[PDB]
């Protein structure tokens, strides 16, 4: 059910998205290890990602999360990297996109930061890098990033090193 | 997967050390996210 619609560079909507993929850019206390050294992307293409059910799945979702906070979904654009970026825009986020490992325990991980969400894409630490060349760094390969509407709600927060 | 803190929706993890690193999120429903965009790129060797 999921249709790939291509934004042009032109769209006032491809530019402020990739706006938000460069300027979240950092530095991270690896060094690279996990997501290679960069501090900038080189933009390829951006997707419109449309399913009328996994949509209809989010919203119907976002209303009850609302109805439970004074009409107030919290809701943010935020990153997520992942090696299942495609089962992901297919069936919808579930489980077995989950970080078992995570320091916030077992569930769903997304960043303010691009970069930090790059991190993940080849894996858990960057896994063994890309495909073709086990580069963590690969400047060649082709990554894929999610920018993705989450409903945060009532949020427990958790100040962390 | 875990559950939520009770009486929460998500977890946000407030950083604590490093100054300059932005806030990452948790949610425990995958039907609490939608992948609006797909994006394509590469990382870019620095000069
Ligand atoms: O974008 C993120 C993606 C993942 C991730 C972890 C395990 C399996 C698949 C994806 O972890 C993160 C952890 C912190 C912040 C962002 C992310
Ligand atoms: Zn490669």
């Amino acid at each position: 059910g999921t249709i790939l619609i291509d934004l042009s560079p032109d769209d006032k909507e491809f530019q402020s998205v990739e706006e938000e993929m460069q300027s979240t850019v950092r530095e991270h206390r690896d060094g690279g290890h996990a997501g290679g050294i960069f501090n900038r992307y080189n933009i390829l293409k951006i997707q419109k990602v449309c399913n009328k059910k996994l949509w209809e799945r989010y919203t119907h979702r976002r209303k009850e999360v609302s109805e439970e906070n004074h009409n107030h979904a919290n809701e943010r654009m935020l990153f997520h990297g992942s090696p299942f970026v495609n089962a992901i825009i297919h069936k919808g986020f579930d489980e077995r996109h989950a970080y078992i490992g995570g320091m916030f325990g077992a569930g769903i991980y997304f960043a303010e930061n691009s970069s930090k969400s790059n991190q993940y894409v080849y894996g858990i630490g960057g896994g063994t890098g890309c495909p073709v060349h086990k580069d963590r760094s690969c400047y060649i390969c082709h990554r894929q990033l999610l920018f993705c509407r989450v409903t945060l709600g009532k949020s427990f927060l958790q100040f962390s090193a | 997967m875990a559950h939520s803190p009770p009486g929460h929706h998500s977890v946000t993890g407030r950083p604590s050390v490093n100054g300059l690193a932005l806030a990452e999120y948790v949610i425990y429903r995958g039907e609490q996210a939608y992948p609006e965009y797909l994006i394509t790129y590469q990382i870019m060797r620095p000069e």
